[PDB]
RNA sequence: GGUGAAAUUCUUGGAUUUAUUGAAGACUAACUACUGCGAAAGCAUUUGCCAAGGACGUUUUCAUUAAUCAAGAACGAAAGUUAGGGGAUCGAAGAUGAUCAGAUACCGUCGUAGUCUUAACCAUAAACUAUGCCGACUAGGGAUCGGGUGGUGUUUUUUUAAUGACCCACUCGGCACCUUACGAGAAAUCAAAGUCUUUGGGUUCUGGGGGGAGUAUGGUCGCAAGGCUGAAACUUAAAGGAAUUG
């Protein structure tokens, strides 16, 4: 469910990938969701909140680590952390999920 | 109106007990064995040897005080026959006999869910 | 250097003036560097914490544990070794325990212990293979390697020592109540012989 | 090409100490000089630096386990355990 | 030759089924093979009845029953002529009485 | 020779009083004395009583009652319930083949410390009309059931402290309550509790205890 | 002589005649 | 205690038996059936998680992608091997008490290995339905498990809606069963073991009198036990199957 949600975004929509690139757009204000991986650390993991508190935008926790999410958002690398730009023909924003 | 105290007859094959206890069964009052009554050794668990063991059982249950007993028949249980012995039959009938007052008779057979592979090997006790 | 088990340099604020405490744990296994350790009465059931025995609750296991309150460490202490809280006894507060030899043993329930297992397990799997890594090994240890077996020896040398074969003549089996000097085989043995009910 | 049949990391035994010997020491080289995922940066870059204490190579990370590999069963059983018996507490 | 269709037991679409033990002489007995009994008896008897409704409180109360499931291997089932050897025509009956 | 029935002092067992008549029966002894006194001999005794004795109606000629006397008073042995068992010949008459077995328990806690473990029996029954000769559910059918019935007995216990638990278990209002919830699933015929079996006791609470030893 | 048992001691055999030739060898 | 009868063994220091409480390991009774699932071996306490699967339904999709298969591989009871753990029970070995001419067997009481688990091995059973797999057709019947379809059919829940459960009638798939012998078979028997001298649907494996012998040898696999492959010299008029009478 929220696999096949991920890849529609990643098929569908636009979305940015890693660490330095969430926190750039969560500072521009372009980004809609925020999903962490489980393994991230707490510090990083806290950081993220901070500033998706500070710009209202929704935080997801997955449930898998970083190749977990990697492999979720279609890549053969590690994802720590993954920024949704603006969900394409999913309903990633809609579902609580 | 009545004393109850619990019988508790143990009837096995090769022996027969009867083992009048309290309600609580803490506290023995006249354990009886068929073994005491004969000495054959053929016939511990046979039903004369009950009926004598039963007997002396109700004798000391009065001038006791024991008047009734509630009467739990036992089988060997476990990994064993479950079948009730020879002497369990005689024993229940002379406390009858006896003027002891009976109520609420039970069978206590340990029964497992099936436990603890059984004795005699796979090809059984072959005589 | 001599001890299979690693361990963890635990620091702790002094609660009575700035500055800071440095300890020598014996690290549990999954302790790792930057983990937060409790010790405490109030402390969570977590591995490495340190927490009385009394206030685990039954078949929890721990290590490095008290034989007395404030010992500060007694019991499960080598390698892969660990104590089972078996019992509580609340009233005249004492702790059911089983001990990694095999034995129950009575503590107070205020002594304490380390959540889990000491780290380093499996150690002695593996064969040392050669003279000379038990070499090693004793040599970070203590001057008891390698051993000359009292038969080999002379009667001067060893109550083994003599004859024109190796061999002991008398029992190896040997009273609790002899003296210096004669306490050389198995002492105070129960049994000998191969363990085989 | 593959150059031992079954000796493995134990060829520079050469043909001392006894094959079964040998063997053990095999498996559990093999396990101590293994990589491992880390638990805590997601990488396999988790290598012993001596017997119980596992190092990621990044993020520094040290861990205390067993003498060859980086958990033990019994330390696994022992997690779970304590896991069971704290929830326990805490429902 | 064959003597039954059903070989000697009652297995169809199983290969395994289960051991029991013989009540007589603790002999394994696949379960579906065992020569299976119901003793359903009085916990008295069918003659000490009046003595026990004489000599007893609570008249004629439960006289409660004793129930087991007897499991025979073939050689104690016949020898205690539970199943009474039978011609080739009458072996294929499969009624009880 | 010492004839140990000259020296003992012939107790009298009474009964909670969510129940009928509370005079049970008699428990001996011994007298009691210095070293060893026979006051803590009787403490943790455990007697079973039918509950169609403790009840006088002979419609509970099984499902007999443990009674684990908590205190002494005078020569009065005041019991509480500790467990209750249905009888091996009631059991073995309940269970027939050519139908289901279904039976769940629930370790559950009361509105008290009283810790126990409730067991429950049910067994598919055939319908008025029914053809087919062997009546069993469909193991879908018995996961429901057993769901319904551990949803109820969890429900049933942690309110109901010890003295309504009791209250509760002799009219059998939850066989009916397992009845009324499962005969849509599949329809049941002999719905019993059929054990309760105490795990760990609260506080002594002897305040408690004369609540229902008057 | 029972088959199994046949096959045993044939087994016996062969085993002992496997040590003789290895030790002959 | 134990047996047909006893001995052995425990026991007035308390055995056995009664009661309360613990600990451990194994097993999963009854329900349990001519019932289910699985490739077979096998699989029976609850609940959660995970991946899978058959059948059914289908006016969905693809469109020959299939059948059987040397070589080649995965799995494969129990016993057994190695190393940890566990080691309640029963229990190859062993001890011991009996029986008997003897009894190193059956019977009795103990008892190591084993039984259980983890990580590896082994690869064999009357591993059997002694029945290869795929496809078609040939006879009647009732029961049963799973899915489906249809009855102004019962039943509880509000009185009956529905749903469930049940009843009836069909249908696909499955475990089987009964009758009969079209037909087959030497017969026993068999709805396949039928549609075979009126001999051909596709395809894999195996056998060629009885022994020697699953031996010897070589090879290969295995730590080992052993497994797979596997003769000959020689010897022999029978061995064997099914049934009949005694
Ligand atoms: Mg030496
Ligand atoms: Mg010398
Ligand atoms: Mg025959
Ligand atoms: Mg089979
Ligand atoms: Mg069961
Ligand atoms: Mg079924
Ligand atoms: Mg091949
Ligand atoms: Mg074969
Ligand atoms: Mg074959
Ligand atoms: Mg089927
Ligand atoms: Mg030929
Ligand atoms: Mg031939």
């Amino acid at each position: 469910s929220i696999n096949q949600k991920l890849a529609l975004v990643i098929k569908s929509g636009k979305y940015t990938l890693g660490y330095k690139s969430t926190v750039k757009s969560l500072r521009q204000g372009k980004s809609k969701l925020i999903i962490i991986a489980a393994n991230t650390p707490v510090l990083r993991k806290s950081e993220l909140e901070y500033y998706a508190m500070l710009s209202k935008t929704k935080v997801y926790y997955f449930q898998g680590g970083n190749n977990e999410l990697g492999t979720a958002v279609g890549k053969l690398f590690r994802v720590g952390v993954v920024s949704i730009l603006e969900a394409g023909d999913s309903d990633i924003l809609t579902t609580l999920a | 109106s009545q004393v109850f105290g619990v019988a508790r007859i143990y009837a096995s094959f090769n022996d027969t007990f009867v083992h009048v206890t309290d309600l609580s069964g803490k506290e023995t009052i006249a354990r009886v064995t068929g073994g005491m009554k004969v000495k054959a050794d053929r016939d511990e668990s046979s039903p004369y040897a009950a009926m004598l063991a039963a007997q002396d059982v109700a004798a000391k249950c009065k001038e006791v005080g024991i008047t009734a007993v509630h009467v739990k028949i036992r089988a060997t249980g476990g990994t064993r026959t479950k079948t009730p012995g020879p002497g369990g039959q005689a024993a229940l009938r002379a406390l009858a006999r006896s003027g002891l007052r009976i109520g609420r008779i039970e069978d206590v057979t340990p029964v497992p869910s099936d436990s603890t592979r059984k004795k005699g090997g796979r090809r059984g006790r072959r005589l | 250097s001599g001890r299979g088990a690693p361990l963890a340099k635990v620091v702790f604020r002094d609660p009575y003036k700035y500055r800071l405490r440095e300890e020598i744990f014996i690290a549990n296994e999954g302790v790792h560097t930057g983990q937060f350790i409790y010790a405490g009465k109030k402390a969570s059931l977590n591995v490495g914490n340190v927490l009385p025995l009394g206030s685990v609750p039954e078949g929890t296991i721990v290590s490095n544990v008290e034989e007395k309150p404030g010992d500060r460490g007694a019991l499960a202490r080598a390698s892969g070794n660990y104590v089972i809280i078996i019992g509580h006894n609340p009233d005249e507060n004492k702790t059911r325990v089983r001990l990694p030899s095999g034995a129950k043993k009575v503590i107070s329930s205020d002594a304490r212990g380390v959540i889990g297992v000491i780290a380093g397990g499996g150690r002695v799997d593996k064969p040392l293979l050669k003279a000379g890594r038990a070499f090693h090994k004793y040599r970070l240890k203590r001057n008891s390697w390698p051993k000359t077996r009292g038969v080999a020896m002379n009667p001067v040398d060893h109550p083994h020592g003599g004859g024109n074969h190796q061999h002991i003549g008398k029992a190896s089996t040997i009273s609790r109540g002899a003296v210096s000097g004669q306490k050389a085989g198995l002492i105070a043995a129960r049994r000998t012989g191969l363990l085989r009910g | 090409a593959k150059r031992t049949k079954k000796v493995g990391i134990t060829g520079k035994y050469g043909v001392r100490y006894g094959s079964s010997l040998r063997r053990q020491v095999k498996k559990l080289e093999i396990q101590q000089h293994a990589r491992y995922d880390c638990s805590f940066c997601g990488k396999k870059t988790v290598k012993r630096g001596a017997a119980g204490i596992w190092t990621c190579s990044c993020c520094k990370k040290t861990v205390a386990g067993g003498a060859y590999t980086v958990s033990t069963a019994a330390a696994a059983t022992v997690r779970s355990t304590i896991r069971r018996l704290r929830e326990m507490v805490e429902a | 030759p064959k003597k039954r269709a059903s070989n000697g037991r009652n297995k169809k679409g199983r290969g395994h089924v289960k051991p029991v033990r013989c009540v007589n002489c603790s002999k394994s007995i696949p379960k579906d093979k065992a020569i299976k009994r119901m003793a359903i008896r009085n916990i008295v008897e069918a003659a000490a009845v009046r003595d026990l409704s004489e000599a007893s409180v609570y008249p004629e109360y439960a006289l409660p029953k004793t129930y087991n499931k007897l499991h025979y291997c073939v050689s104690c089932a016949i020898h205690a002529r539970i199943v009474r050897v039978r011609s080739r025509e009458d072996r294929k009956n499969r009624a009880p009485p | 020779v010492v004839d140990p029935f000259t020296r003992k002092e012939w107790f009298d067992i009474k009964a909670p009083s969510t129940f009928e008549n509370r005079n049970v029966g008699k428990t001996l002894v011994n007298k009691s004395t210095g070293l060893k006194s026979a006051s803590d001999a009787l403490k943790g005794r455990v007697v079973e009583v039918c509950l169609a004795d403790l009840q006088g109606s002979e419609d509970h000629s099984f499902r007999k009652i443990k009674l684990r006397v908590d205190e002494v008073q005078g020569k009065n042995l005041l019991t509480n319930f500790h467990g209750m068992d249905f009888t091996t010949d009631k059991l073995r008459s309940m269970v027939r083949k050519w139908q289901t077995l279904i039976e769940a328990n629930v370790t559950v806690k009361t509105s008290d410390d009283y810790v126990l473990r409730i067991f429950a029996i049910a067994f598919t029954r055939k319908q008025a009309n029914q053809v087919k000769r062997h009546s069993y559910a469909q193991s879908s059918h018995i996961r429901a059931i057993r769901k319904v019935i551990s949803e109820i007995l969890t429900k049933e216990v942690q309110g109901s402290t010890l003295a309504q638990l009791t209250s509760k278990l002799i009219p059998e209002v939850i066989n009916k309550e397992i009845e009324n919830a499962t005969k849509d699933i599949f329809p049941l015929q002999n719905i019993h509790v059929r054990k309760v079996k105490l795990l760990k006791q609260p506080k002594f609470d002897v305040g408690a205890l004369m609540a229902l030893h008057g | 002589m029972r088959a199994k048992w046949r096959k045993k001691r044939t087994r016996r055999l062969k085993r002992k005649r496997r040590k003789v030739r290895a030790r002959s060898k």
